[PDB]
RNA sequence: ACCGGCGGACGGCUCAGUAACACGUCGGUAACCUACCCUCGGGAGGGGGAUAACCCCGGGAAACUGGGGCUAAUCCCCCAUAGGCCUGGGGUACUGGAAGGUCCCCAGGCCGAAAGGGAGCCGUAAGGCCCGCCCGAGGAUGCGGCGGCGGCCGAUUAGGUAGUUGGUGGGGUAACGGCCCACCAAGCCGAAGAUCGGUACGGGCCGUGAGAGCGGGAGCCCGGAGAUGGACACUGAGACACGGGUCCA
């Protein structure tokens, strides 16, 4: 019988969100444990296989991996194991090529390409708010990061706020609130990739998260829940959304 | 009053105990039913039943079933047979106790 | 072993049969039976995923409280009453709960020797 | 004859993929040397640097698909191409 | 035929004698650790080593191996045989940390059976 | 070849048991753990000690195994402070529907960190670049435990169960709990079939049929269980560990 952690994946096993040939072989790369959920992720290594094609076999991936040629978030990543996850951005300064990491209208995840300027901003879900010791707050977001700052500024911050995080210094930019008539680009569920504003928050007890419903453009009415609920403006999206 | 997050009214006794989720340290999280007390004589302790029917794909007609769940009744309200009463989950307690009773809806006078 | 687990019989009363073996993430440890001494003799314990844990396997002082929250690190002469069994007050058994006979006088332990590694009570 | 359908630019490779078919009818699948030494005319490449990897012979046609490299220096393709297909071009003994 | 291995802490050298007759007798009911001197045990060691030794010189012993090769631990009273389970000390060399063995090793008394015999010199 | 960093708790193999919260679904931890991975705040001082390899000799048929010489680190060891734990008192902010927890002050006690580095560029050098260490708070991977419902045959097996069922107070556990223990009570299950036996890993499925349905779980994937049978330890983040150990048959 198994006897503690696994240290493999098998390809037919691999989450629905990857768009990877599934009977061509039997062994897959597991990710490592890392910012993002394997449900919102794929190893760097089939990024630079499949999604640009720029290797054609794992080891030469590795390889061009070891030579730290990748700027993601604006940090080199030798790990071709690495957890890309959900809002990233991809730089190849190499190549001057800049993509976001975003999921499809059927649930699995593109390299939408973005302008170099916008490759500096970073917006991230506010998780949740702790108080650490001398009294200070720590924010976690939904990609796992962890941002430090002053008891006097706990009140400028709220869960659910998106914080447009400039991950080449991690400065804080802009903190988009959550309130009615926000610009919101859902991230799971049936309604993933699309794109509206908010009328309501559905206050839901007994274990059930903050249902919330989306107007799209076209003015039609629509529901998902609250952590799916990403916003991305205040009247319109601040980054290039398809 | 504390809450507990279900709507409805506390219990007007307050009890010492630590296993009131009104009056103690425990919490509550998982579903919530509702049936009726059948036996009360175990101290603490209270046996929730609950009918339902169920349907037979080979014959289509319904099958009612009746359940039974063992829960936690606090002195606070003092659960007694007969009596429509309130259920939720709740932290590991005995051999079989992990429900524990919310309110009372309705006593076996009414 | 200890073997802190599966009931052998059903609610009802069937008995049961085992299927697999026992987990060493499933034991337990011995009692360490915390004692009056001249001295505090401690066992650090290694236990599950890396943690540690220290065990008094003989006490000579204690932390009482006064009710304003004030502390004094006292002795310990003798055992008044251990509501958890009858055989632990007269063989100076030191367990959470017990009432206890200090220099400053009657304290109730608020402390488990066995997982504290350290005897705290208040003064009564 | 050879006709290319495509050339891209590995720039992380500092590389030259190219995808070409080849028009042989009736006439065997054509030797290695040959197809290298005669597609490095129009492209304006050294043959050391060129790696030429699969010719697939197509089942009833006469037209089989190529698919080749073209690097910019001789340490990279030693240091990346691994040395099986150096062997088959000849490139390493 | 008792084979002594005498080893010296001064020098870093040592040389093996052999003991029979009478003087066996003397090494008999020993343990490892005691201590005699050179005069009851008769080997010119100023010879053998080629250097002056005061005659107050002394051989504690030490160790060595059975007939079949089973050392003597200074931790195991008796002359005998007996199975040990040997997490480490003498007469046990684990590889993986943690690694336990059980094996037959002797106890620490000197007996006729023991054909090593292991002694330090000391001045 | 050595201590030492890692791994050999994955993956490979099989279906005896097991009629079970083993399992399918949904919840479920505020009652867990967590090495390698990620983020954030802080820290990385002083001092001491060890023995392999190698050289001198040794046994036994072996397996295996002795003593003396000296030797290394991020090895071991003591202290420095943080820090970990527990309690009393007093408050205030965060999380969250919820509870209480966390935040801070005071008071009492035990436990209680680190590690530098091979090379190269500049710098006389330090130092920086690269890799590596530790404390604290999160995340993430994997796992622990609680639950409603679903899913066999027998009545020529009808009454069953004593830590049995619950309460008080503790113990041990990573963790809640009769898991255990001392006491206090008389429960709890059964004709919408317990108890007992026969039978049997559970699912995704597959064969057949116009379909209702009937029958089956071998081949892949997921979950569960085992290493001739039993039973018990050490190392460890993870084990009672096919290619590690101990006894019995």
């Amino acid at each position: 019988a198994r006897k503690g952690p696994k240290r493999h994946l098998k390809r037919l096993a691999a989450p629905t969100s990857w768009y990877i040939e599934r009977k061509a072989y039997k062994w897959a790369v597991r990710p490592r444990p890392g910012p993002h959920n394997m449900r919102t992720s794929i190893p760097l290594l089939y990024i630079v296989r499949d999604y640009l094609g720029y290797a054609k076999t794992a080891r030469e991936a590795r390889k061009i991996l070891n030579e730290g040629k990748f700027l993601v978030d604006g940090r080199v990543r030798k790990d071709y194991k690495f957890p890309v996850g959900i809002m990233d951005v991809v730089s190849i300064p190499e190549t001057g090529e800049h993509y976001r990491v975003l999921p499809n209208r059927i649930g699995k995840l593109i390299l939408h390409p973005i302008s170099e300027d916008e490759a500096f901003i970073k917006p991230l879900r506010i998780r949740n708010k702790r108080m650490i010791k001398g009294a200070r707050v720590q924010l976690n977001f939904h990609d796992g990061t962890n941002h430090i700052v002053s008891i006097a500024e706990k009140d400028n911050y709220f869960t659910s706020y998106t914080v447009l995080m400039k991950v080449p210094e991690r400065e804080i930019l802009e903190v988009l609130p959550f309130e009615k008539g926000a610009y919101v680009f859902v991230t799971q569920g049936k309604n993933v990739a699309r794109k509206g504003r908010i009328v309501e928050i559905k206050r839901f007890p007994m274990g059930w998260p903050d249902v919330v419903t989306i107007e799209d453009e076209e003015g039609e009415l629509f529901d998902t829940l609250k952590e799916y609920a990403f916003v991305v403006g205040t009247d319109k999206p601040k980054i290039s959304l398809p | 009053m504390r809450d507990i997050g279900l709507r409805v009214q506390p219990p007007a006794e307050k009890c010492d105990d630590p296993k009131c989720p009104w009056h103690g340290n425990l919490k509550i999280h998982g579903r919530v039913f509702e049936g009726i007390v059948v036996s009360d004589k175990p101290r603490k302790t209270v046996t929730v039943e609950r009918q339902y029917y169920f349907y037979l794909n080979k014959y289509e007609r319904y099958e009612l079933r009746r359940s039974k769940i063992h829960a936690h009744n606090p002195p606070c309200i003092n659960a007694k047979v007969g009596d429509k009463v309130l259920i939720a989950e709740t932290r590991p307690l005995s051999k079989t106790k992990h429900f524990v009773v919310v309110a009372v809806l309705e006593r076996a006078e009414e | 072993a200890i073997w802190q687990g599966r009931s052998l019989k059903k609610p009802s009363g069937g008995r049961i049969v085992l299927a697999r073996k026992k987990r060493k993430r499933e034991l337990g440890r011995e009692p360490s039976n915390t004692r009056v001494a001249e001295q505090d003799k401690r066992k650090i314990i290694r236990t599950y995923g890396g943690n540690r844990k220290v065990r008094l396997t003989a006490a000579a002082y204690a932390n009482v409280f006064d009710k304003s929250g004030k502390g004094r690190k006292v002795r310990i002469i003798r055992v008044i009453e251990n509501p958890a069994n009858r055989q632990f007050a007269r063989r100076n058994i030191i367990t959470k709960g017990a009432i206890i006979e200090t220099e400053i006088g009657k304290a109730k332990v608020t402390s488990r020797p066995g997982q504290d590694g350290v005897v705290n009570a208040i003064l009564l | 004859e050879i006709r290319i359908k495509e050339i891209k630019e590995n720039k992380l490779i500092g590389r030259k993929e190219i995808y070409f078919e080849i028009y042989h009818p009736g006439e065997p699948t054509p030797s290695r040397k040959d197809v290298k030494g005669k597609l490095v005319a129009m492209l304006d490449l050294n043959p050391e640097t060129t790696v030429i990897q699969y010719i697939r012979s197509y089942f009833g046609s006469y037209i089989s698909k190529g698919y080749a490299k073209a690097y910019d220096s001789k340490e990279r393709m030693l240091y990346i191409e691994p040395e099986y297909i150096l062997i088959r071009d000849g490139l390493i003994e | 035929t008792f084979k002594l291995v005498i080893s010296d802490p001064k020098s870093g050298i040592a040389k093996q004698v052999e003991i029979t007759g009478a003087e066996t007798e003397k090494l008999i009911g020993k343990r490892i650790g005691d201590q005699i001197p050179a005069k009851e045990l008769n080997i010119n060691l100023n010879e053998l080593f080629g250097k002056e030794f005061p005659e107050d010189v002394k051989l504690e012993i030490r160790g060595g191996t059975d007939k079949d090769g089973f050392p003597m631990r200074p931790d195991i009273h008796g002359p005998r045989r007996v199975r040990v389970l040997l997490s480490k000390g003498p007469g046990f060399r684990p590889k993986e940390k943690g690694e336990r063995r059980k094996k037959t090793v002797r106890g620490n008394t000197i007996s006729p059976e023991i054909v090593q015999v292991n002694v330090k010199l000391v001045y």
